[PDB]
């Protein structure tokens, strides 16, 4: 009865769809996941046996008496029911011989939920691809019988190695994440076919396990008749569960104490460091709680949101954890890093959204958590704060802290570890967390981030040693922990890449991307008819696959030339050469306009900087022109733009992507065919063009004059359309103009 | 007792000066001239007067030895002579824009240079953006009189470095025509206090 | 109350940790600290140092003024609760809370030069008041020391980049009506107004139903008699000045360094708006 076997079989609930939707018998898809499972490599214990086979209240009031009281999958049942958000007493379970229901469905989305209201609910799915670049299409799709099959074979051939283990819980996810993440949890019902097999079996695992844990805290056994002789509404008042979150706070003034020589790669490493430090935390909490990794919801950019037992026990294990934690971080990153933990009590009818209150988990998450913010010290830490001191102590010349320094150098330690393990990961492929190591993380546990051949040997079965890496190749032999990075360097250096840059002005490009109100979307961007923990958890699983994943791909594919270093929906920066970033910020929005399906918007701002110029100042100079395009606006009273290299060029992604680039590619086309033209009749056409402004009759009559002068070279068409084009809208062609002489220079 | 150096800087040639960050168009200025970041009047920065100052006074003064004469007017943070600076310069704007508009130009000039290549013999253009010439500069430079004893040689040090810079450039591409300066009406007055000996301050200067 | 009302000629640079970037208030830390180097010259730092001590002279921070208006920072108020960003509220309305800018800032970049060597390029972060606008600090029973110390800081400057040439202003002690009734009268939360620091006797209790926020204040001693070495003072975690309190206190004139050839003292006093929430 301990709760291991208990998150296993609420993992490997619902297997029993996939096979019913692919193999060829027709029963109770119930006892095709059984006896598939029974029929594995070992027998697994009636522990197992009894979350998967035995769940969905019709299949376990018929056989009740000889099933034991304190069972260990009525709150698997329970956990199953609240994961929807759905009323299953009532409703059959699919395969239950009843009649023709469909077979071969394909999954939903989030994404056409959400803003149902303002921006209207689409209807797409997701077609089936052998991390696919799969952006959701109107047409109807289908998943064939032999998809489904694959799909028993591969988790066949991974599920050999993986038993009932403290340590395979996590590789079991990964299995679950690979897996299942384009098989629909629903079948031919209403829009609850926009929901993941993996994250309906990865909250109906967590809610199980945070279920029992307040059971055994709270002393009960006899659940079984509460459950189903008494019906089980008065446990749907009770506060059983906590969701915690974390936010760390200052994450933009550390990641930005960057320097001259060795600026770029700084950042890198502060920003991987904050991110990946985070998710240790987050990891470590529920490793000292005895959880598994199915009870963290999302560990995004600074935050994590968690979900807990609302016991006693767990309380005394979080305020002990956030003095350690508290205590860490202000030995170290006195007031500059700081992590708020807060947790509000939530009960199970507001994680069904039954009467209301779904959105005030999160309000009073948030309330809590900026009262946190605002309340951050006891008076012990304010008085060692203010008592400490030290030796002689210098201070960092990259970082500006007055710690203790190293030889021949004269810096800071935090600076130096950062600087190693940024040498480090320049190969970007798996990362340690040990008792010794080169990067110091809390509690005690320094990474050294070493190489796949000393890290094979580095698990000797140690079980606290923990291994984060991106890659995967395959599941059990690794077992290991896996970590979303968006990291693709095209070179590492951008001499040899801005010197391999032919025809343009060697120049470098910055891009910085903030999308439009994810923060308001996470919040009241989804109905409340259609609202559960399943779909607030998936929409987020949807925004971060998405930027640690996709741009990646899209980096890939066509080989761009840009390095890139954040991935999110909160900041971007990718730095490269100027017309790969111009060339690539255009699909960038339309690949993110197909993937969230014209819901939620970006806001560029691309920057044209020198090579030696300081990052700092490219970064902070592109944040302005990320804030002007944040700010862009008609004349009343659209705040999707893009910002091209000066503050006052903010033009929507409709006329960057239309208007500047159809006429750049009419001047690319009408001069490349003229061997004299241009560039020098360009230059005299932008002098006068850029005149308007101040003088407005004489420069559109010296227009009409030289266009009609000199339309006997270039064609009375191109001169037509030049003249119209300067006389309708002359911002936009001044750009194309301009464009077009920077990406011809030389 | 504080003093205040007051005077006016005319601009004989363009005196380009100081950097931005801006961004620079194709056919643009390219490095344009430091403005006040709200009135947009052309500026002279209080440190770029003060360091060409503390440049020419260091050249002429010193003959391969910086003794203190200089370290009383500047102020130093080395390792032992730390002085507190007595001058105190400010940021100067644009004084006669009044009188710009009387003759009917702007207060800044756009500059057409280039280079050529001595093996290719390609141009190679740039624009710079200069104040023009004529433009006067209204400055005030507070002096902190805490040493009665020398205020005397710093007045004459002041005013070698005032004759100093009236041959040489005041910022920017200076050698290459432009920066040329000259200092007109300089005069002395007490601000708080009552100096007694201010009339041998303003013969120093008003000479 | 009177008020010590600033218009600003020039740019300025108050500096928080770096020299690239400024905020657009000094502290009361550097405007005591300011007024005791002026008062040094004259002779008068004991007068000065026991005029504050005893509670005499005691002045808030710096806050920005517009025309006709006083704000003050945002109150983090212990709430249970776009409008959403608004960094500075004013003093006129803020019981009933229960559009703005002034002038830009700018980065001005500098170099070092050198003959024989390349230059050393920097930054000095600036900003620029508008012609009618400046700050502004609160204080209650003016002094004629405190009205002559003012008279010597304006030829010599308040903030960062000074010497070289940034504070520049021409102060009037001016003595306003509708904002010392917002002194007498109270409330129930007690909001700071100054950088203070309270006691180690009275910190436990001043942090009850607090909201505060602490702010670092350290830096170099800025004195060529002391120990003859520019060298760096013990860091004072102070609460912000824009942070409210429920049980009030009264801070201290902290001697934030170890040896050396005189006191280095920086003001942590407190300055209380009582208002009811």
């Amino acid at each position: 009865m301990d709760k291991i076997n208990l998150v296993c079989g609420s993992l490997l609930h619902n297997i029993g769809k996939i096979i019913y939707r692919g193999t060829s018998e027709r029963a109770k898809h119930s006892k095709l996941g059984g006896d598939f499972i029974k029929s594995f490599e070992q027998f697994r214990n009636t522990e197992l046996t009894d979350c998967i086979r035995y769940h969905h209240a019709q299949e376990i009031t018929s056989v009740k008496s000889n099933k034991e009281k304190n069972s260990l999958f009525y709150i698997t049942y329970i956990a199953d029911n609240i994961s929807s958000g759905m009323d299953r007493r009532k409703d059959l379970e699919e395969g239950a011989e009843g009649f023709n229901w469909d077979k071969k469905v394909a999954l939903g989305s989030v994404f056409n939920v959400l803003n149902e209201k303002e921006k209207g609910r689409q209807n797409y799915s997701y077609p089936f691809v052998a991390e696919p670049l799969n952006f959701p299409t109107a047409t109807q799709n289908q998943y064939t019988t032999s998809y489904y099959d694959g799909l028993i074979t591969d988790m066949k051939t991974i599920l050999q190695r993986l038993k009932p283990d403290k340590e395979h819980i996590n590789s079991l996810l990964q299995m679950m994440e690979s897996l299942w993440s384009y098989v629909p949890s629903s079948t031919d019902k209403n829009q609850l076919v926009d929901i993941s097999l993996y994250d309906h079996s990865r909250t109906t695992a967590a809610i199980a396990s945070a279920i029992y844990d307040y059971f055994q805290a709270e002393n009960i056994t006899d659940y079984q008749k509460e459950l189903f002789d008494y019906n089980a509404t008065e446990f749907y008042d009770k506060n059983a569960f906590l969701m915690m979150n974390f936010d760390m706070s200052g994450v933009q003034n550390f990641i930005y104490n960057i320097s001259g020589s060795k600026a770029l790669k700084s950042l890198r490493a502060r920003s991987f460091y904050l991110d990946m430090l985070l998710e240790y935390i987050s990891d470590n909490l529920l490793e000292k709680l005895e959880l598994s990794r199915a009870n963290i919801l999302y560990v995004g950019g600074g935050h994590a949101y968690l979900l807990l037992a609302n016991t006693n026990k767990t309380k005394a294990i979080l305020s002990d954890f956030e003095h350690d934690l508290k205590t860490w971080f202000l030995d170290k990153f006195k007031i500059d890093l700081y992590v708020a933990m807060a947790y509000t009590e939530v009960s199970a009818n507001d994680l069904m959204n039954h009467n209301g209150h779904y959105r005030d988990i999160y309000r009073r998450l948030s309330q809590k958590t900026s009262a946190k913010k605002a309340n951050r010290y006891t008076a012990e830490e304010i008085l060692n704060l203010n008592h400490q001191g030290t030796e002689n102590a210098r201070e960092c010349r990259e970082c500006k802290r007055s710690d203790l320094l190293i030889e021949e150098d004269d810096i800071c330690e935090i600076c130096d570890s950062l600087q190693k393990v940024s040498r480090d990961l320049t190969r970007e492929n798996i990362f340690v967390i040990a008792n010794e190591g080169v990067l110091d993380m809390p509690f005690g546990k320094k990474m050294s981030a070493l190489s796949y051949s000393q890290a094979d040997k580095l698990k000797k079965s140690n079980a606290e040693v923990q291994i984060y890496a991106k890659n995967i190749s395959e599941i059990g032999q690794n077992l290991m922990t896996r970590i979303d990075m968006g990291d693709y360097t095209y070179r590492s250096d951008f001499h040899e890449m801005l010197e391999e840059v032919e025809v343009g002005i060697n120049r470098l490009g910055v891009l910085r991307a903030d999308v439009d109100n994810l923060g308001q979307a996470f919040i009241n961007g989804i109905p409340d008819d259609y609202l559960s923990i399943s779909r607030t958890a998936t929409f987020s699983r949807a925004m971060s696959r998405f930027f640690k994943n996709y741009l990646n791909q899209l980096l890939a594919e066509k080989s761009y030339k840009i390095n890139v270093i954040y991935a999110g929906g909160d900041d971007l920066f990718m730095i490269g050469a100027w017309q790969d970033i111009l060339d690539f910020s255009i699909v960038l929005k339309q690949k993110f306009a197909d993937f969230t399906q014209n819901k939620l918007s970006i806001s560029a701002g691309i920057g044209m900087f020198r090579e030696k110029y300081p990052v700092a100042r490219m970064a902070s100079l592109t944040g302005d022109l990320e804030d002007a395009a944040k700010d862009y606006k008609p004349d009343e009273r659209t705040k999707n733009a893009v910002t091209l290299f000066d503050a006052t060029n903010v033009f929507s992604w409709d006329t960057l992507e239309n208007d500047i680039f159809v006429k750049l590619d009419a001047i690319t086309k009408n001069f490349e065919k003229l061997d004299e033209t241009g560039k020098a009749f360009i230059y005299r056409l932008i002098d006068l063009l850029r005149g308007v402004n101040e003088n407005q009759q004489i420069n559109i009559a010296r227009l009409a004059y030289t266009l009609s002068r000199m339309e006997e070279k270039i064609g009375k068409t191109f001169a037509q359309e030049l003249y119209n084009w300067a006389n309708a809208d002359r911002k936009t062609l001044i750009m194309a103009l301009e464009i077009y002489i920077l990406k011809t220079r030389e | 007792m504080k003093l205040v150096i007051e005077g006016t800087i005319v601009l004989k040639t363009g005196m380009h000066i100081g950097g931005s960050s801006d961004f620079s168009a194709i056919g643009a200025v390219a490095s344009p001239v430091v403005r006040d970041t709200l009135t947009r009047l052309p500026l002279i920065p209080g440190s770029s007067l003060k360091g060409k100052m503390r440049y020419l006074l260091a050249k002429e003064l010193n003959n391969g030895i910086d003794q203190d004469e200089i370290l009383r007017l500047f102020g130093s943070s080395e390792k032992d002579k730390i002085r507190r600076a007595r001058l105190k310069f400010n940021d100067i704007k644009l004084s006669n824009l009044a009188e710009l508009e009387t003759f009917n130009v702007s207060s800044t000039e756009v500059k057409f240079e280039n280079t050529i290549n001595r093996k290719t013999a390609v141009a190679n253009p740039r624009q710079i953006e200069r104040v023009i010439a004529g433009s006067k500069f209204d400055f005030e430079i507070f002096y902190n009189l805490d040493d009665i004893k020398e205020v005397e040689k710093d007045f004459e040090n002041i005013k070698q470095g005032f004759d100093l810079l009236e041959f040489d450039y005041l910022g920017g591409h200076g050698t290459r025509g432009s920066g040329r300066i000259a200092f007109e009406n300089l005069s002395v007055i007490t601000a708080v206090g009552n100096f007694e000996k201010i009339n041998t301050l303003n013969e120093i200067l008003g000479a | 109350m009177k008020i010590i009302k600033l218009y600003f000629e020039s740019p300025v640079h108050f500096g928080e940790k770096r020299l690239s970037e400024s905020k657009i208030t000094f502290s009361a830390d550097t405007l005591f600290s300011a007024l005791m180097i002026e008062a040094v010259g004259l002779g008068k730092e004991d007068e000065f140092y026991q005029l504050a001590s005893n509670n005499l002279v005691k002045f808030s921070d710096a806050f920005p003024f517009i025309d006709q208006y006083y704000y003050i920072p945002k109150p983090m108020f212990n709430l249970k609760l776009a409008f959403k960003k608004l960094l500075y509220v004013p003093i006129d309305s803020l019981e009933d809370y229960l559009s703005f800018n002034l002038g830009k800032l700018a980065l001005s970049e500098k170099v070092q030069q050198h003959d024989f060597k390349d230059s050393e390029p920097y930054n000095v972060g600036t900003f620029t008041f508008k012609e009618n606008t400046g700050l502004y600090v609160l204080i209650e029973q003016t002094h004629p020391l405190l009205e002559e110390l003012l008279e010597n800081l304006q030829y010599s400057g308040i903030g960062g980049k000074r010497n070289s040439g940034y504070g520049k202003f021409k102060f009037e002690i001016l003595e306003d009506s509708d904002i010392e009734d917002l002194f007498s009268a109270k409330g129930n939360r007690k909001i700071l107004l100054s950088g203070a620091l309270p006691k180690d006797a009275e910190l436990e209790q001043a942090l009850k139903n607090a909201s505060y926020l602490l702010e670092r204040r350290g830096g170099f001693v800025q004195s060529d008699t002391y120990a003859t070495n520019l060298v760096k003072k013990q860091d004072l975690y102070v609460f912000k000045s824009g942070s409210t309190f429920e049980n009030s206190f009264d801070g201290d004139i902290y001697q934030v360094g170890k040896k050396g050839n005189h006191p280095v003292y920086k003001y942590a006093k407190s300055f209380f708006l009582e208002v009811s929430v």
